[PDB]
C-alpha cells in the first residue's frame, strides 16, 4: 500500500525528476539521441515517472515533468496507451491545473495535425488512446471548452475520414457550434461509431437500430469465428466488443433476446448473458478488477453468481498477493 | 526489554522471562514461566476449545499438574538478563482477556 | 575457448584457432572418417569418446535435438549406503585410488581419526610418483577433516558436554595435540603454487579447492527472483556440482558453506515455481491452463533437502509454498532410501552407538527425512519399519514424546493406518505403561503434548479399538501405585468394560476442581445429572461472589452437551457466557473479537451454523478485519463464515 507511506525529502525528489526531464527534453530532442546512451538512461527515466504518482509536485515541477512525458518522450519505448497511464497517475484527484491541461490540449492537438495523413494509424498496446486523454482533460474541467481544436474544426471539410473521425472521438471538449458543425459531417452509422459514441454521451438509450446493428455485427463474427474453427486460430483482437457487448445485457441495458443465440463465442458472453448455464470453470480470475461500481454490486446482486464468485475470490486472496481482490470481496461481496 | 515479541494470532507476548506466582490458594511458587502450544489442528474431539496447549515450568523441569485454575498474579518477575521488568509485564497483562498473557517460546505446531 | 553448456551441448566462442571440436563431432557420427584414422590414435578417440559420453556432452548446438539429461549419482556416500561403506573399509586396500576413496568413506562416517592417518599414509605413499591428482586432493581433504576436528572439539568439547553428560573427548588429546603440531602454518592458498609447473598447466582447473569461498554461484541464483513474465539452468548446475563434490570423494560436503547454497537453490528454485504458477492462474484459469506447478521432487532431489535442510527451513519452504502440489516422483526409491535410514537408526541404537560425531551428522538427515515422508507414499511394510524406529530406537535427546507425536501425525495424513501402525502404537503405549511403575519418573515434552494423544490418534482412527494387554495392566493395578493409576485415567478409552469398572472406584468426582480435573483427562463423556447439580452451586457460589470456568460451562450449554435448563435463570452478567446461552438477548456492543481467537475448527463450525449470530459475528470480523492486516481475523472469517 505504498500510497499510505509517507515520503520523506520531498524537494530532492523534485529536483531529481526535473533534472531527469530536462536530460530527456535535450538530448531526445536536439539530434543528439545517442544510441550509446539510449540503453541505461531511458530504463531510469522509465522507472522514474512511474514512481512520481506518491510524491507530491509543485506547478512548474508537474508542468515541467508532464511535458517531458507527452512531447519529448520516444514512441519506442512508451506508447500512447502508456503515456496515458502514466499521466493519469502523476495527476491525483484535484491535481490539475490549468497549466497541465494546456499542456494536455496541445499535444491533442499536435496529435490532430499529425492525423492529416491516412496512413497515420496508432498503434498502441493496452489499447488506450487519444479519446482517453479526452476523458482525463474533461473529468477534472468538466466545463471546459477548447479554442484551437475548435478553430480546426471550423475549417473542416467532409472529404476525407481521419481527421473528421479523430475530432468526433474528442467531440464533449469541443465548442456547441463547432459540435453542430461536426455531427453533421458524420453521423453514427457503424458500429464502432456506436462504441465511440456510447461513452461520451450523445445516444442513451439502444433503440433497435443501434440493436440490429449489434446483431449483425454478432453474426458477421459468428460466421468469421466459424471459419477460424477450420482454420484452428484462436483470434482474439485486442479491440474486441464481446465484453463491450455483453456489459449492457447484465445490466438490463440490452431486452433483446437473440443475444441468447450466440452462446458459446466467448467466455465473457456467456458469463453475462447466461449466468445458470455458464461453466464456473474457465472463469478468469482478472476480469474482476475491472468494473469499477455499476458492475460488482449488480454481479452481487445475483442468486446463482455469488455462489461461485465468492469461491474464485476467497482462493484468488489466499494463495496470492493481489490487495484489489480483498477490497473487492469485503466491500461488495461481504 | 528488547526480546519481547507480541504475536499476533494468539494474544501473547514471548519474553524469556521468570515471574514469582501468588495464586488463590495458600500454596505459592517461586519464580516460574508458561509456554504455550498454538495448535488449530490439535485432536479435540471431547467438549475441547482451545487451541492453546498451555502448560507451566517451574524451573525448566517441574511441570506442575493444572488442577483447578489457580488465580496467579505476575509479581516480581525478572527477565533473568538485564534487570526486573515487573512494571514492563504487569501493564500488558490487562486488555488481552486471554489466559496467561505473557509466555516463553510459543511452539506454534501447525 | 568452447560454451560447455550444463543442458548438455557445447557450443562455440573465441576459437579464433581451428574448430577441433566440431570437427571431432562431426567424426563422432561418421563412420568413414572414424575408418580413415591412424591405428596408433584410433585408441585414443575411442578413449575421448568414453570420457566425453561420460561427462555428459551429446552434441553440438546445430543438432541438439535430444538434450534431457537423466542424472546419475553412483557414489555410495549420496544414497547412504553404511552397510555397503563399512565393509569397503573393512577390506584392504590395493591401490591408492581405492585408499582414496576408503579414506572418503572413513571421513562420512565420523572415524575422523581413521581418515586422517589414512589420508597421511597416502601422502607418504604418493609423494609425487603420479598425475599429482591423488596429492593434490589428499592435500586439500587433510586439511578439511583438520578444519572440521578443530571445529567439533571445539563444540563438542566446548559447551555440547550436556548433550552427553560428561565430556565423551571423541578424539584423544594426544591425538589432537598431534595433529596441531603437524600442522602449523600450513598455507593452504599457496599449495596449489607448491606444486610442479608440468601440474599447473594440466590441473588447472583444480585451483577452487584451495580457497576459502570457492562457491561464488550465489550471485548467479539472483536470477530465480527476476520478475519478468529457465530455471532449469540453475538445478541442472546444482546436480552439476553435485556430481563433482560426491563423487571425486571430496570432504567439502559438509561444510556450512556447501549447505548453505543447497538450502538456498533448493529454496528458490521451489518459491519461483510457486510464483509461476498463481500467477499464470491470474490470467490464464484456474484448471483450463494450470496443469501442474512446474516443480517435480525426485530421488536426487529429496535426498538433498534431507541432507541439507533443517527443520525449522523445511518449515519455511511448507509456510511459503504449498509442497502438496509438487508430486514426489520415483516413490519406491524414496520409500527405499527411508527404509534404509530407519534400519540405520534402529541398528545404531541398538548397539553402543558412542560415537557421537556421525551421530550428529546422520541424525539431521533422519529427522528431516522422517518429516519429509509425509509426502511419500509409502508402503505398508515400509510405514510399518518407520514407525518402529521412530518409535523404539530414536533417541529422546533429540525428539521428545510430543515431537514423536506430531511426527506421526504428520505420516498418518497421507496414508491410512492398517492394522500393523496401530499395533506398533499399542505396543508403544504398553512400553510407556510398563516405565510409569517408577514413581520417579515423568515424561519431558516441549510441545505441550503427551501420551495422552496417542491414544486419542488411536481411536480416531479406529473408535473400537480396545488394547486388551492395557486392560491386563488395569486389572492387575494396585492402590499404591498412584502415577500408574494417573497414567492409565489418560489413556480411559483404550481400557476394556471391566477394566473401566475396576479402575473407576480408584478415583472418584469432587466439586468443582476434580469435576475439572476429569473433564480434562476425559473421565466423563455423558453429563450426569450429578455433575450437572455440582455444577449450578459452583454458580450459585459465583453469584454470592458477584453479588475461570464460567465461559467453560458457556461453550458446554452451546454446544447442546448439557441440558439443564434452571441455568436459564443466571443471565446478565459475563458477556461471553450470555453469548454461548442465549444468543437472542444480547447487545453485541460489548462483543471483543479476540475470543474469536481462541476457538478451534468445530467451535468456529458450530457457531457459523447457527443463525442468530452468524450476520453479527461476521460483520465484526470485516469491520476488525478492514482496519488491521491481522491474517488470522480474514483466515477465520475466510474458512467458517463464507
Amino acid at each position: 500500500s505504498i500510497d499510505k507511506i509517507r515520503f520523506g525529502e520531498q524537494e530532492k525528489i523534485e529536483e531529481y525528476l526535473v533534472g531527469i526531464a530536462e536530460e530527456i527534453t535535450k538530448q531526445f530532442s536536439a539530434n543528439g539521441m545517442n544510441v550509446v546512451f539510449y540503453t541505461q538512461f531511458i530504463s531510469e527515466a522509465k522507472a522514474a515517472l512511474y514512481f512520481a504518482k506518491y510524491v507530491k509536485l509543485s506547478e512548474e515541477g508537474l508542468g515541467k515533468i508532464v511535458k517531458a512525458l507527452l512531447f519529448y518522450f520516444p514512441e519506442r519505448d512508451l506508447d500512447i496507451g502508456k503515456r496515458y497511464v502514466w499521466l493519469e497517475r502523476l495527476t491525483k484527484c484535484n491535481e490539475l491545473p490549468k497549466s497541465i491541461i494546456s499542456i494536455i490540449d496541445d499535444f491533442l492537438v499536435l496529435q490532430a495535425e499529425k492525423h492529416i495523413d491516412q496512413n497515420y494509424s496508432e498503434v498502441s498496446s493496452n489499447g488506450l488512446y487519444s479519446r482517453d486523454y479526452g476523458a482525463l482533460i474533461k473529468h477534472f474541467e468538466k466545463n471546459f471548452i477548447s479554442k484551437r481544436l475548435s478553430e480546426i474544426t471550423l475549417c473542416l471539410t467532409q472529404d476525407k475520414q481521419k481527421q473528421i473521425d479523430f475530432l468526433f472521438k474528442l467531440l464533449p471538449l469541443l465548442s456547441t457550434n463547432a459540435k453542430s458543425h461536426l455531427l453533421s459531417f458524420k453521423s453514427v452509422e457503424n458500429i464502432n461509431d456506436l462504441m465511440n459514441g456510447i461513452r461520451i454521451g450523445l445516444i442513451d438509450e439502444f433503440t433497435p437500430e443501434h440493436e440490429e446493428l449489434i446483431i449483425e455485427y454478432l453474426e458477421t463474427r459468428k460466421v468469421n469465428y466459424i471459419v477460424e474453427k477450420e482454420k484452428g486460430i484462436q483470434t482474439f483482437s485486442s479491440n474486441d466488443y464481446m465484453s463491450t457487448f455483453g456489459i449492457w445485457y447484465f445490466l438490463e441495458e440490452i431486452n433483446n433476446s437473440k443475444m441468447e443465440e450466440f452462446i458459446g463465442m466467448d467466455d465473457q458472453y456467456d458469463f453475462f448473458v447466461d449466468p445458470e448455464n455458464f461453466d464456473y470453470k474457465k472463469f478468469i480470475p482478472s476480469w474482476l478488477k475491472n468494473y469499477n461500481d455499476k458492475l460488482l454490486g449488480k454481479i452481487a446482486g445475483n442468486k446463482h453468481m455469488k455462489h461461485h464468485v465468492i469461491e474464485v475470490l476467497k482462493e484468488r486472496v489466499k494463495n496470492s498477493n493481489d490487495k484489489r481482490y480483498l477490497e473487492i470481496l469485503m466491500n461488495y461481496f461481504i | 526489554t528488547h526480546d519481547l515479541v507480541y504475536h499476533s494470532k494468539i494474544n501473547t507476548f514471548v519474553w524469556d522471562v521468570e515471574f514469582d506466582i501468588v495464586l488463590s490458594d495458600s500454596k505459592e511458587l517461586n519464580k516460574c514461566y508458561f509456554v504455550k502450544c498454538f495448535n488449530p489442528y490439535r485432536i479435540n474431539g471431547k467438549c475441547d476449545f482451545a487451541v492453546s496447549s498451555i502448560d507451566i515450568f517451574s524451573e525448566g523441569k517441574r511441570l506442575l499438574i493444572e488442577n483447578e485454575f489457580n488465580f496467579k498474579i505476575t509479581k516480581a518477575v525478572h527477565v533473568a538478563t538485564s534487570k526486573d521488568v515487573t512494571e514492563i509485564v504487569l501493564h500488558l497483562s490487562e486488555r488481552i482477556s486471554s489466559p496467561f498473557p505473557i509466555v516463553k517460546e510459543v511452539v506454534y505446531l501447525d | 575457448d568452447y560454451h560447455f553448456e550444463v543442458n548438455g551441448t557445447v557450443v562455440r566462442h573465441k576459437n579464433k584457432g581451428f574448430g577441433y571440436m566440431e570437427r571431432f563431432f562431426e567424426l563422432k557420427e561418421s563412420c568413414d572418417e572414424r575408418s580413415k584414422l591412424s591405428k596408433k590414435q584410433y585408441e585414443r578417440f575411442n578413449a575421448l569418446f568414453n570420457f566425453f559420453e561420460k561427462n555428459g556432452v551429446i552434441c553440438m548446438a546445430k543438432d541438439a535435438g535430444t538434450l534431457n539429461t537423466s542424472i546419475e549419482i553412483n557414489s555410495l556416500a549420496y544414497h547412504g549406503k553404511y552397510d555397503v561403506m563399512k565393509k569397503f573399509i573393512e577390506e584392504q586396500s590395493v591401490s591408492i585410488e581405492d585408499d582414496y576413496k576408503k579414506a572418503f568413506f572413513l571421513a562420512c562416517l565420523g572415524r575422523w581419526e581413521e581418515s586422517y592417518d589414512l589420508y597421511s599414509n597416502i601422502i607418504l605413499n604418493s609423494i609425487d610418483e603420479s598425475n599429482g591428482c591423488v596429492y593434490y586432493l589428499s592435500q586439500i581433504n587433510r586439511y578439511r577433516i583438520y578444519q572440521s576436528i578443530t571445529q567439533a572439539v571445539t563444540q563438542f568439547n566446548g559447551l555440547g558436554l550436556l548433550t552427553f553428560g560428561r565430556h565423551y573427548k571423541p578424539f584423544t588429546d594426544e591425538f589432537l595435540a598431534r595433529i596441531e603440531r603437524e600442522m602449523t602454518n600450513f598455507n593452504i592458498d599457496d599449495l596449489f603454487n607448491g606444486m610442479p609447473f608440468e601440474f599447473q598447466k594440466k590441473y588447472k582447473i583444480l585451483e577452487f579447492l584451495s580457497d576459502n569461498q570457492f562457491l561464488y554461484d550465489d550471485t548467479v541464483k539472483l536470477f530465480e527472483l527476476t520478475n519478468k513474465v529457465s530455471d532449469i539452468v540453475v538445478l541442472l548446475r546444482l546436480y552439476d556440482n553435485l556430481r563433482f563434490l560426491y563423487e571425486n570423494c571430496l570432504w567439502s560436503v559438509s561444510f556450512h558453506e556447501f549447505h548453505q547454497y543447497i538450502r538456498n537453490s533448493m529454496s528458490l528454485l521451489i518459491e519461483k515455481a510457486e510464483y509461476e504458477r498463481t500467477r499464470d492462474i491470474d490470467e490464464l484459469g484456474f484448471s483450463f491452463f494450470g496443469k501442474k506447478s512446474g516443480f517435480f521432487m525426485e530421488y536426487y532431489d529429496f535426498v538433498n533437502i534431507s541432507r541439507h535442510f533443517k527443520i525449522d527451513d523445511i518449515k519455511n519452504l511448507e509456510r511459503s509454498c504449498s509442497i502438496d502440489k509438487i508430486r514426489f516422483g520415483e516413490q519406491e526409491k524414496i520409500e527405499e532410501y527411508l527404509v534404509g535410514i530407519a534400519e540405520e537408526i534402529t541398528k545404531q541404537f541398538s548397539a553402543n552407538g558412542m560415537n557421537v560425531v556421525f551421530y550428529t551428522q546422520f541424525i539431521s538427515e533422519a529427522k528431516a527425512a522422517l518429516y519429509f515422508a509425509k509426502y511419500v507414499k509409502l508402503s505398508e511394510e515400509g510405514l510399518g519399519k518407520i514407525v518402529k524406529a521412530l518409535l523404539f530406537y530414536f533417541p529422546e535427546r533429540d525428539l521428545d514424546i510430543g515431537k514423536r507425536y506430531v511426527w506421526l501425525e504428520r505420516l498418518t495424513k497421507c496414508n491410512e493406518l492398517p492394522k500393523s501402525i496401530i499395533s506398533i502404537i499399542d505396543d508403544f503405549l504398553v512400553l510407556q505403561a510398563e516405565k510409569h511403575i517408577d514413581q520417579n519418573y515423568s515424561e519431558v515434552s516441549s510441545n505441550g503434548l503427551y501420551s495422552r494423544d496417542y491414544g486419542a490418534l488411536i481411536k480416531h482412527f479406529e473408535k473400537n479399538f480396545i488394547s486388551k494387554r492395557l486392560s491386563e495392566i488395569t486389572l492387575c493395578l494396585t492402590q499404591d501405585k498412584q502415577k500408574q493409576i494417573d497414567f492409565l485415567f489418560k489413556l480411559l478409552p483404550l481400557l476394556s468394560t471391566n477394566a473401566k469398572s475396576h479402575l473407576l472406584s480408584f478415583k472418584s468426582v469432587e466439586n468443582i476442581n476434580d469435576l475439572m480435573n476429569g473433564i480434562r483427562i476425559g473421565l466423563i463423556d455423558e453429563f450426569t445429572p450429578e455433575h450437572e447439580e455440582l455444577i449450578i452451586e459452583y454458580l450459585e457460589t459465583r453469584k454470592v461472589n458477584y453479588i475461570d470456568y464460567m465461559s467453560t460451562f458457556g461453550i458446554w450449554y452451546f454446544l447442546e452437551e448439557i441440558n439443564n435448563s434452571k441455568m436459564e435463570e443466571f443471565i446478565g452478567m459475563d458477556d461471553q457466557y450470555d453469548f454461548f446461552v442465549d444468543p437472542e438477548n444480547f447487545d453485541y456492543k460489548k462483543f471483543i473479537p479476540s475470543w474469536l481467537k481462541n476457538y478451534n475448527d468445530k467451535l468456529l463450525g458450530k457457531i457459523a451454523g447457527n443463525k442468530h449470530m452468524k450476520h453479527h459475528v461476521i460483520e465484526v470480523l470485516k469491520e476488525r478485519v478492514k482496519n488491521s492486516n491481522d491474517k488470522r481475523y480474514l483466515e477465520i472469517l475466510m474458512n467458517y463464515f463464507i
